[PDB]
């Protein structure tokens, strides 16, 4: 809910879709990543229409970049610095330009984090992880893949495929093993 | 779509020499299943002894 440079001109969510915003900041127990000169932002993004009078502000879209990440470097030089580039009658004649900001970088870097969820009909397989999901559930109940079932797992050898995952016994069943990382938690019927 | 590399730039092509009888020959290797020739695995599942 903010109409500052950052959704104008920076970064914007989609609004049709539900959506998070984290804030956070790297300790120094982690040290892969590493920290820019400084904190860099555009101020202004906007067109000069071929009349050299008329000013329309290019505002950027949800999943996209600003048209100015073209003329503003990766990191800002200096606080205020401005940036133009002419344009071809094709691209629709005048110019465009773009002004940059700065923050001074800080001890421990400070990051964020945008995330983006779909909810799927049938689709739905970004799910979280856990332990009972897994091992050792060695009793009632699974369920696996595509397939269902109440299932007794044990560490079992060692026949099967290997390759794809479930083992048959003549009939509908599955007596079992496959699937674990890799071993055989060979299943019983209930 | 997908780019596959360069057109080739040769203005010409290699010239095939067509001969077929050099090619029939009787080297027979029927089918046997018994020794499980030709055989897919199952695609839905699979299976031990
Ligand atoms: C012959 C056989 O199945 N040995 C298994 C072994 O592979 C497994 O690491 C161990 C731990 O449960 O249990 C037993
Ligand atoms: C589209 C494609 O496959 N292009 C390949 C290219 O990647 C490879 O570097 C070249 C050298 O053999 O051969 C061709």
């Amino acid at each position: 809910s903010s109409a500052g440079p950052i959704s104008q001109f920076n970064y914007k969510q989609s609004f049709s879709n539900p959506t998070c915003l984290i804030l956070a900041t790297v300790p120094h127990n982690l040290t892969t990543i590493t920290k820019p000169l400084k904190y860099s932002y555009i101020n202004k993004c906007s067109r000069l229409l071929s009349d050299d009078r008329t000013e329309v502000p290019q505002l950027v879209n949800a999943n996209q970049y600003s048209p100015c990440v073209s003329i503003v470097p990766s990191t800002v030089w200096e606080d205020g610095d401005y940036y133009r580039k002419q344009l071809s009658p094709l691209e629709g004649g005048g110019w465009l330009v773009a002004s940059g900001s700065t923050v001074a970088m800080t001890e421990q870097l400070q990051m964020g984090f945008g995330i983006t969820v779909q909810y799927g009909t049938d689709t739905n397989s970004v799910c979280p992880k856990l332990k009972i999901a897994s091992q050792l559930g060695n009793c009632v109940e699974y369920s696996l893949y595509g397939v269902s079932g109440r299932g007794v797992f044990q560490n079992c050898t060692a026949v099967g495929v290997r390759q794809q995952r479930f083992v048959y016994d003549a009939y509908q069943n599955l007596v079992g093993y496959y699937s674990d990382d890799g071993n055989y938690y060979c299943l019983r019927a209930c | 779509y997908v780019d596959v590399g360069p057109d080739s730039v040769k203005s010409a092509c290699i010239e095939v020499d067509i001969q077929q009888t050099f090619f029939d020959k009787t080297w027979p290797r029927p089918i046997d299943v018994s020794k499980a020739d030709g055989i897919i695995y199952p695609q839905g599942r699979t299976y031990s002894n």
